RNA sequence: UGCGAAAGCAGUUGAAGACAAGUGCUUGUCGUUCGUUAAAAUGGCCU
């Protein structure tokens, strides 16, 4: 996908309607990308809780 | 009020300045003088609420019977204490959760 | 070394010294020697409110610091010695934990922002590698 | 789709639609937009004169209601105004401020 | 939508007697100007207040406008100027140039960047990415981000200079949620084709270490968040 | 799970078996975190695309 | 509780009387009043 985006960049630019056509990409991405804070909080408490039984 | 309407039960206040238990309970016939009865709540409690909370001994329902022999109160914490009138026996009924 | 920094840190502490927050900010520390302090030389709940006074309004001043040790130390604090620390029903303690909070928050904000910069950045030096390299 | 792109939030939002559809009347906090449908984005005019499709009010918008193709109502937190499309002129406006 | 706007068919207080007493004020009278002004509106507070509706008719912004700027061309502007700045009404004509003529003084400057509604883009993006860097950045980049949608600030620095970008890309290198919005409006602006390499890592390396620093932190946030048989015990009797 | 470490956090200072789950879930957390990491810079990417 | 986008930002729960329990004293309670903007009676849902 990156090497893609990179490589035929311009063509993608110059393109247009691109959300419509890369609509599966987008929700596949956002998907991903809306989890992101929940697993930053879960890995936190798993920190907690791994140090505390680590230290003890 | 009961069913029919012959029959009045109030509980009041007025023991806690008058008498050890805080509210008393009385059943009076309205349209002759057949049935009179006045007790104080602390009878009808059990000896297991004192130490528990407030809604154990909080009254929020009551029901009287058509021909008077039975009253049933109705309690915050979800229990249903069956008086019978004559004798002052009760029998516990549980099954409500909240009041 | 570092035990003369944990005794010169103790001595700050019961004299009430602003020393304390040029000792914790020292680079003599290390995260083992932290560790060590915390679970074995702190047993006075003052001591532990001032410390935690002083780490949290020096985060507080400056929450995007580049530095890492006074972060360090707030986080193995709050990891290791948080109950007392809840206990402790200081008003000033509350509203400083109330300050650090909004001082930390904005650093959620900006993560996917600074991800997406970073992804484009990516790509303008994988697109200057190709046109440099051919 | 119209994109936010904003860092403005705002509850005062209202919505017109004109009766043929080709306008869309976005009223978000103390602005007020014109929409053409058929792109979905701002209103612009080749000749742009005596065609502004944004209006800056007094305070926030809580109603927009188009009448007919040519009236517009906005309800602002002060004062309730016509304006007249097609002239380009309020008509009249009240004050509901203190009420 | 072709008929719009084409069409042939054509506490109450004096306005006229309001400017009618600013035009016999004398020019350069700035406490003259200001309390005459005050007096006919009789409101109180500098600022716009919720109260007085009824002066927001614009003919009296637009004649009370060009009396302030003929009467103190030259001279200091008086807490008029300051009251029309914080109106909502303030006519859009106007701010194609005001910023401009306010530049000299600071405090105005300041107050219809905060305040007066309708500054014009170009105006806004020359002057946030003019190297005088007064500390009012943060006030510029928040009020374009607030009123203005992504499409068009990216739009305007499309058209902004190549030179004046890189200045503020190593400025934002050197040394903020605002900073970061304006920093990926600009790379999606310059786009694929022209940024230089060395600019490119120092900015790469300065993304990094805050992604990092930023990863630190919400971690802070959310640990914010967050019978043996034989025992020998002494006995006191 | 954060339900479950509130809890049972004491637990796991005895129990061996659940140190070695948390320490498995807590990989695959931190390789989750990576990919979500990955699609917000593709994202960011995209967005430079399709402006 | 007030405002505000969801984020948040400011702010706050005082008295009086009566009763109970413990031992005049202490503490708690309120089918009490006045003032402020401010868990737990083995007890689970029909045919």
């Amino acid at each position: 996908v990156k090497w893609c985006l990179i490589i035929h960049g311009g063509y993608l630019v110059s393109i247009p309607n691109l959300m419509s056509t890369l609509s599966s990409l987008h929700s596949t991405l956002k998907r991903r990308s809306d989890l992101l804070p929940r697993l930053l909080a879960l890995d936190a408490r798993l920190d907690c809780t791994i140090n505390k039984f680590k230290t003890l | 009020i009961s069913s029919n309407g012959k029959l009045l039960a109030h509980m009041c206040k007025d023991v806690s300045t008058k008498d050890h238990e805080h509210k008393s309970i009385s059943v009076v016939s309205l349209f002759d003088d057949s049935v009179n009865l006045s007790f104080p709540l602390g009878s009808i409690l059990s000896s297991q609420t004192q130490s528990l909370s407030y809604n154990t001994r909080y009254v929020s329902s009551m029901a009287i019977d058509n021909m008077g022999q039975q009253l049933a109160v109705g309690f915050a914490s979800g229990v249903i204490s069956i008086v019978s009138l004559a004798d002052l026996q009760i029998r516990l009924l549980k099954w409500h959760i909240d009041s | 070394d570092q035990v003369e920094i944990a005794n010169i840190l103790s001595s700050h502490l019961e004299a009430n010294s602003t020393e304390i927050l040029d000792d914790l900010m020292s680079g003599s520390w290390t995260e083992p020697e932290i560790k060590k302090f915390i679970l074995t030389k702190i047993n006075t709940v003052d001591h532990l409110s001032k410390i935690f006074l002083t780490i949290s309004k020096s985060i507080t001043q400056n929450p995007w610091n580049e530095e890492n040790l006074l972060p360090l130390w707030l986080k193995w604090l709050l990891t290791l010695k948080s109950g007392e620390l809840n206990s402790i029903k200081d008003k000033h303690t509350k509203k400083n934990c109330k300050h650090l909070k909004s001082a930390l928050r904005s650093s959620e904000e900006i993560l996917p922002v600074l991800l997406g910069i970073q992804g484009r950045l990516e790509m303008l030096r994988r697109q200057a590698k190709l046109r440099e390299d051919l | 789709i119209s994109l936010p792109n904003f860092n403005h939030f705002s509850n005062s939002v209202s919505l017109a639609w004109s009766q043929d559809g080709s306008l869309i009347f976005h009223g978000f906090d103390d602005k007020l937009q014109i929409l053409d449908f058929d792109t979905f984005k701002k209103f612009e005019s080749l000749e742009n004169t005596k065609t502004v499709s944004e209006f800056t009010l007094d305070s926030e918008i809580q109603t927009v209601k188009l009448i007919n193709d040519t009236n517009l109502i906005v309800a602002t937190r002060t004062t309730l105004n016509a304006i007249n499309l097609l002239r380009g002129q309020v008509i009249n406006s009240f004050d509901l401020y203190p009420f | 939508k072709d008929s719009l706007g084409k069409s042939f068919q054509v506490p109450v207080l004096h306005c006229n007697e309001v400017i009618e007493k600013l035009s016999a004020l004398q020019d350069n009278d700035i406490t003259s100007f200001d309390d005459i002004f005050f007096k006919e509106l009789k409101i109180k507070e500098e600022h716009y207040t919720e109260k007085d509706r009824y002066i927001s008719d614009p003919g009296f912004l637009n004649k009370v406008l060009d009396l302030i700027f003929g009467k103190f061309s030259g001279n200091d502007y008086p807490k008029t100027l300051t009251f029309l700045l914080t109106h909502p009404l303030f006519p859009l004509s106007r701010t194609r140039n005001l910023l401009s003529l306010l530049r000299d003084q600071p405090r105005l400057f300041k107050q219809a960047i905060v305040t007066c509604p309708n500054l014009p883009l170009n105006e806004l993006l020359e002057e946030l990415f003019s190297i005088r860097n007064r500390e009012l950045l943060l006030d510029i980049s928040f009020r374009i981000l607030q009123d203005f949608t992504r499409d068009s600030i990216k739009q305007e620095m499309k058209k902004l200079s190549k030179l004046d970008v890189q200045n503020f890309i190593e400025f934002i290198t050197s040394g903020s949620t605002q900073l970061f919005q304006l920093l990926s409006l600009v790379l999606d602006s310059i786009g694929l084709f022209s940024l230089e390499g060395a600019l490119l890592e120092n900015l790469t390396l300065y993304i990094d270490k805050q992604v990092e620093i930023a990863e630190r932190n919400t971690e802070l946030w959310n640990l914010i968040d967050t019978l043996p048989t034989y025992t020998m015990e002494y006995l006191d009797i | 799970v954060a339900v479950v470490l509130e809890l049972y956090g004491n637990t796991l200072e005895s129990s061996p078996v659940l140190q070695e789950l948390m320490i498995d879930l807590k990989t695959k957390v931190r390789h989750e975190i990576h990919k979500s990491k990955e699609a917000q810079r593709i994202e960011g990417m995209l967005q430079l695309l399709t402006s």
